[PDB]
């Protein structure tokens, strides 16, 4: 009921400011469910999206230069990768590493550590999503993820 | 049984209490929702004073 | 306590920025003058925020220390982090 | 219990000069946290010279500027000739090397267990691979970065 | 022109491991005129590739068949002549990582490029004379075609 | 950069629903035509309740809410009326509304059942469909001897945007692709999955062979009527209905870009 | 490896040799810690009055930032150390194994209206009364009751004006 | 307490046809092929009668409030 | 107690236009159509018509939130053309393509009923 | 040499970030942090 009360609570509690808690020196919220099943179904290898739907998925974006991007597939047809516009959505020009749920233990070892087969070990750089399936390990409420190394 | 309407609940400087001057207890009698200790040790924590104090004393019996 | 020697941190602190701009926020509610320009700002904390971007708001923060002695910063001198 | 623990930690604060003391005054900590820093900008890192051998320690952190090709390999010509025959950038390395040695005996006396996993404030690997990423650095070309510069 | 890089390459396997995406398939794949492997990971759902085939595979750093720059994006109303007319399946990545197998004192014989093509992952490994115009964090096109 | 040329093709025509095709033409114009059968086709239905006695054991909001959902006939008369918005009457006129009274007593031992045909209208041609010349009449409420209901209603123009009572299908089928072909849905076991009736696929196949370059076109439609107009009349009130949605748009577009 | 003996080869690698360890079901750390073949530097114990009484003020603080610590883990959480240090700092910094209780916060020089917040109202205040006990307004409870500024957060502090920068 | 007018999902008009259902019922009809004969096809207008409890009838045994 | 009425997702308020034109200032040729009191019906086919048109590079609508009744649409064409225009003949091509489709089903229910 | 610069603010400035601020209530917030973990681990 006071403007110091008010600058009090948006210089000190304001969400924004409360993502990351003293606690456990770790984000407190996260991605949550509809949009955590959603993002790792939409980060998998195999999911290719046309130009209506990646511009209907661009008009949900606030952070967007208004540039589309180039698509990862121009022939047969254009199309473009879930990865593609998590790319767009990752702010910054952060980078993580993380895994995917799923990994195999037995992977970082033999080849195959940086192409991975099954589209485990997340790699974020530069603010794109380089490769790996987002799960709770990479947007959830833990230490390291993407949630975290933004703020 | 349980809808929102009979639920929703809101208060500006409503009717107090006789003995301590403080606002009403339920919706029934426009009364004012508890800031309780946990609030206050949030509020504590947070370091914010002046809303702690307008909280537990301008809001409340001044 | 000397002034030539100030044992605190040269930071602003995130309560002294809080109190700081609410503080300002109702002094320029309250019709104090306004030490940056304006182009169409008309809500007082966002005049207090434009004056502590700018290094201009009229306050001195008096921090006491727990043996009872005090040292004073002016806005301007103390660093800004947020 | 969340009661009687708030009751008994309530007026504990970090003072203006830094120490941790309670409404009494009385001193309960002389830094927050015995490092004076703030639990949200902490996070977890590794310490590189904890867990490896005597040999592996030498092998990773010791700079070698007796391999000429090598250093050609990872540093500018000018670096190179310099490093290679000014002896006061030898023995400032060499310091350094020892400094880093006697760091791993006050890390082995802190961690009994070799638990390299530790809480600090800046992720230096993270920000590291920043600057990687601004500046573009190339991984493969010998680098303009004197090791000088760097103990400096 | 261009073109980091031109071989023929013929599939010997497809996905060794066992299918793990639907719509993607990885092709572990071995040319004849460098002696380059190769994994990468196409959307066969579009352009299925059938144990046995070989293609024409062309990593290049632009489109337009002069050199010219592109600007990473998407613009379907240009007229120029672009290189991708020639082939049927073309994506665009970007170089995310190069090996080698060189020592602390030995340069490399072999490199191992690997390109991201909006998660469909390629590594392209083999000598390192042919993988010269392969840098980190620089954008890249597959231009590939089948031939019989 | 110019319209479609959409083709139709009605495959069956009963007063009860129409089943037809549209081939040629977008997705989002079919799914546009299917949103404007449920909610942008006007009819006429009891939206103002006066109840002057009700001894029944329903109350009065009961009533009200009953008759509100029984449709009336509203074939040529509801492009005639206006909204009450636009009228410029008073409350009600004969322009923007149709009056119904309903008058029962019930003082014989058998319960009486006051259905549809009890609501008596003003204008013979807005009459509940039920009581149109089988099918039985809606049932509005039972009475009990000593029982009465006495009220006047008056219905008024408006569209399923508003209130479902104002929506005139019974069910609006949509359906396009029947065989799996563009792949729009993905079945886990595509065997387990029974055919479209619209399907053209021999028993063993269980999907159609995917089609990269296919687009969504025949869409197949089944739009039932709940009786206010006839299915056929849903579908043209609906596609005009749709245009002059756009018309309006067009307009107050052209207005923006001259006032800049 | 937590109650493994990790020693340093001569090689300087971390080797966790596995041997014999005994867990008791009572306490004498008194008497098992002076016992011959039995190690006095690592055996311990999880009753931290037996801590205090035998090894004192700083091995019991020592002890119960373990035990706290066991507790929050065991079901693979984790607190940052800074709090789990402080509420240790707070049992032990008086000299004595300070209980969060009545009988250990309501035992300290903490002020009568801090204490009567907290339990024992009547008979906090009929001490102070009886004994002429006078509250500083330290703490932010005092502050909270009388309706002040706690020096808390954004309370810690006083703002002057500046009367050479209004120019 | 009585038949609803419409069909909750479609809006289908069910209201006409809980007399009939009965009718139905009572000529040994299976509440299957009543549902068919009187064209609820749907299973939520199927629902919407078979589902259905007419309460109205037990508030019918009440004398009402004035005679 | 907090319903709004059901005619407030059709009716405009007054003084509220029924569609506003903001230029875009992120690229050039791009605007943002804010119309009021539609929804998924015009907009998905506004969009979709706009995305046949060889000129456009971008097309999209949102409805910002269902409780709300406004869509946005962003439209970005080629620098020789005009985002308005796009639009223009986007309703344009829309109401043509409706008008044959009503003729063309008049001609089948005359058929139909015929024979 | 200029990525190595900016990597040295980069870990001052963050390092003067992560200090504690005087006025912050460190005792009611590990209470907090404290008490509510342990609204989650077993009673039994
Ligand atoms: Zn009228
Ligand atoms: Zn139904």
């Amino acid at each position: 009921q006071s403007l110091e009360t008010r600058a009090e609570i948006q210089e000190l509690a304001m969400v924004p400011r409360m993502i990351v808690t003293p606690q456990s020196n770790r984000p407190v919220m996260g991605i949550v469910q509809d949009t955590l099943t959603a993002v790792r179904k939409f980060t998998k290898r195999d999911v290719f999206l046309e130009r209506g739907e990646v511009m209907n998925l661009l008009m949900f974006l606030s952070t967007w230069d208004g540039k589309v991007p180039q698509p990862a597939i121009l022939k047969p047809r254009p199309l473009w990768t879930g990865k593609q516009i998590f790319s767009l959505i990752i702010p910054g020009h952060i980078n993580c590493i993380r895994t995917h749920s799923t990994h195999p233990d037995d992977e970082d070892s033999g080849p195959y550590k940086h192409i991975s087969p099954g589209d485990t070990k997340v790699v974020v750089e530069n603010g794109e999503l380089i490769m790996g399936i987002l799960c709770k390990k990479s947007l959830g409420t833990s230490a390291g993820s993407l949630v975290h190394i933004s703020y | 049984k349980h809808m929102v309407d009979d639920k929703i609940h809101s208060r500006a400087r409503g009717p107090i209490q006789i003995l301590n001057r403080q606002p009403m207890e339920g919706r029934s009698r426009d009364g004012g929702l508890r800031f309780g200790e946990m609030e206050r040790d949030c509020q504590i924590a947070h370091g914010a004073a002046q809303f702690l104090r307008e909280r537990l004393f301008e809001a409340s019996d001044p | 306590q000397a002034n030539q020697k100030r044992i605190t941190t040269p930071y602003m602190t995130k309560y002294e920025r809080a109190r700081v701009l609410g503080t300002r926020a109702l002094q320029i509610a309250m019709c104090a003058p306004v030490m940056v320009e304006l182009e169409g700002e008309t809500d007082p904390l966002l005049i207090a925020m434009k004056e502590l971007k700018a290094r201009k708001i009229p306050i001195i923060i008096r921090r006491y220390l727990p043996d009872g002695s005090y040292e004073d910063w002016g806005v301007d001198e103390l660093i800004i982090s947020d | 219990i969340q009661r009687r623990l708030i009751k008994s930690m309530e007026s504990v604060m970090v003072k203006y000069d830094a120490t941790v003391r309670n409404s009494i005054n009385q001193v309960v900590q002389l830094r927050y946290g015995e490092d004076g820093l703030a639990g949200e900008s902490v996070e977890f890192q590794n310490l590189a010279t904890l867990k490896p051998s005597n040999k592996a320690f030498e092998k990773k952190f010791r700079f070698d500027y007796t391999n000429e090709r090598a250093l050609r390999r990872t540093l500018q010509e000018d670096l190179v000739k310099d490093v290679l025959s000014n002896a006061h950038i030898q023995n400032e390395l060499e310091r350094e090397f020892e400094r880093m040695r006697e760091d791993r005996e006050v890390l082995r006396v802190i961690f009994p267990t070799g638990d390299s996993k530790v809480v600090l404030p800046c992720n230096l690997l993270r920000m590291i691979w920043n600057a990687q990423k601004i500046f573009h650095i190339n991984p493969r070309l010998p680098s303009d970065l004197h090791p000088i510069k760097v103990v400096e | 022109a261009g073109i980091l890089f031109e071989d023929i390459f013929d599939v010997k396997d497809i996905d060794p491991e066992g299918k793990k995406f639907d719509r993607v398939s990885r092709l572990h794949c071995e040319s004849e005129s460098f002696k380059m492997d190769l994994i990468l990971d196409v959307n066969i759902q579009i352009y299925p590739v059938d144990l046995g085939d070989k293609f024409r595979l062309v990593i290049a750093s632009t489109l337009y068949e002069d050199g010219t720059l592109d600007d990473g994006e998407y613009n379907p109303t240009d007229d120029r002549p672009s290189r991708a007319d020639q082939f049927e399946y073309v994506m665009y990545g970007k170089v995310y990582r190069i090996e080698g197998d060189e020592t602390s004192t030995e340069a490399a014989t072999r490199l191992s490029a690997y390109v991201s093509y909006g998660g469909l992952l390629m590594r392209l490994q083999g000598d390192a004379n042919n993988l010269h115009g392969f840098e980190v964090d620089s954008r890249v096109y597959l231009l590939m075609k089948k031939l019989a | 950069p110019y319209a479609n040329q959409p083709t139709v093709r009605i495959t069956e025509l009963t007063d009860e629903n129409v089943k037809f095709i549209i081939e040629n033409t977008d997705l989002a114009v079919a799914n546009s035509i299917r949103r404007v059968f449920i909610a942008e086709v006007p009819i006429i239905a009891i939206d103002w309740v006066q109840i002057d006695a009700n001894s029944s054991v329903l109350h009065d909001e009961f009533i009200a809410h009953r008759l509100g959902l029984i449709p009336l006939t509203s074939d040529d008369i509801v492009d005639k009326l206006q909204y009450s918005r636009d009228c410029t009457c008073e409350e009600f006129c004969p322009e923007c509304s149709v009056e119904f009274t309903l008058d029962v007593r019930c003082n014989e031992d058998q319960t009486r059942h006051v259905t549809s045909r009890d609501l008596i209208s003003n204008s013979p041609r807005v009459i509940p469909v039920t009581s149109r010349n089988e099918q039985d009449d809606i049932l509005i409420v039972k009475l009990r001897k000593g029982q009465e209901l006495r009220l006047r209603a008056y219905a008024k123009k408006g569209f399923g945007k508003e209130h479902a009572k104002w929506n005139p299908t019974a069910g609006v089928a949509f359906e396009y692709d029947p065989d799996n072909a563009l792949r729009h849905t993905v079945y886990p076991k595509p065997e387990e999955w029974p055919k479209s009736e619209y399907s053209e696929l021999d028993e063993d196949e269980s999907q159609a062979p995917y089609d990269p370059n296919g687009k969504p076109e025949r869409f197949y439609y089944n739009v039932e009527s709940c009786g206010s107009l006839r299915p056929e009349t849903i579908v043209l009130s609906a596609l005009s209905g749709l245009k002059k949605k756009l018309s309006d748009l067009q307009t107050q577009l052209s207005h923006e870009i001259q006032s800049d | 490896d937590n109650k493994k003996k990790i020693i340093i080869t001569e090689d300087g690698e971390f080797k966790a040799l596995q041997e014999w360890i005994l867990e008791t079901d009572g306490v004498s750390l008194m008497r098992v810690l002076s016992e011959k073949d039995v190690d006095p530097v690592r055996t311990t114990s999880n009753d931290i009055v037996e801590i205090f009484t035998v090894l004192g003020i700083e091995a019991v603080r020592k002890a119960l930032e373990r035990e706290l610590y066991h507790v929050i883990s065991f079901d693979g959480s984790y607190v940052n150390y800074r709090h789990l240090a402080l509420l240790c700092d707070t049992m032990t910094c008086r000299g004595h194994l300070m209980a969060i209780t009545r009988h250990g916060v309501n035992r300290q020089d903490t002020g009568p209206l801090m204490k009567c917040s907290f339990e024992e109202t009547v008979d906090v205040l009929m001490e102070a009364a009886a004994h002429g006990e006078s509250d500083p307004m330290k703490g932010v409870s005092e502050n909270i009751m009388l309706g002040q500024l706690a020096p808390a957060g954004t309370g810690c502090f006083d703002l002057l004006l500046d009367a050479e920068k209004c120019k | 307490m009585i038949i609803p007018v419409r069909c909750f999902t479609c809006g289908k008009i069910v209201g006409n046809k809980w007399e009939a259902y009965l009718g139905l019922l009572q000529a040994e009809y299976t509440e299957g092929d009543a549902l068919d004969a009187l064209g609820l096809k749907r299973y939520c207008c199927r629902r919407m009668l078979l589902a259905h409890v007419d309460l109205i009838e037990k508030l019918l045994n009440y004398a009402p409030l004035e005679k | 107690m907090n319903a709004p009425p059901a005619f407030e997702s059709f009716l405009l308020f007054e003084g509220e236009k029924k569609i506003t034109i903001n230029k875009d200032t992120k690229v050039p040729n791009a605007c943002l159509f804010t119309i009021n009191k539609e929804d998924h019906t015009l907009g998905n086919i506004i969009k979709s018509q706009l995305l046949k048109d060889p000129q456009v590079l971008f097309a999209g609508y949102k409805v910002p939130h269902p409780l709300e009744h406004k869509i946005i649409i962003r439209v970005q064409t080629t620098p020789d053309y005009s985002p308005q225009e796009a639009f223009t003949n986007a309703i344009t091509d829309l109401i043509s393509e409706l008008s044959l489709l009503e003729e063309r089903f008049r001609v089948a229910i005359k058929d139909k009923q015929e024979g | 040499g200029e990525a190595f610069d900016w990597l040295l603010g980069e870990i001052e400035s963050k390092f003067n970030q992560a200090i504690a601020h005087p006025g912050e209530m460190v005792g009611a917030l590990a209470a907090q942090s404290l008490g509510e973990p342990a609204t989650q681990m077993t009673l039994n």
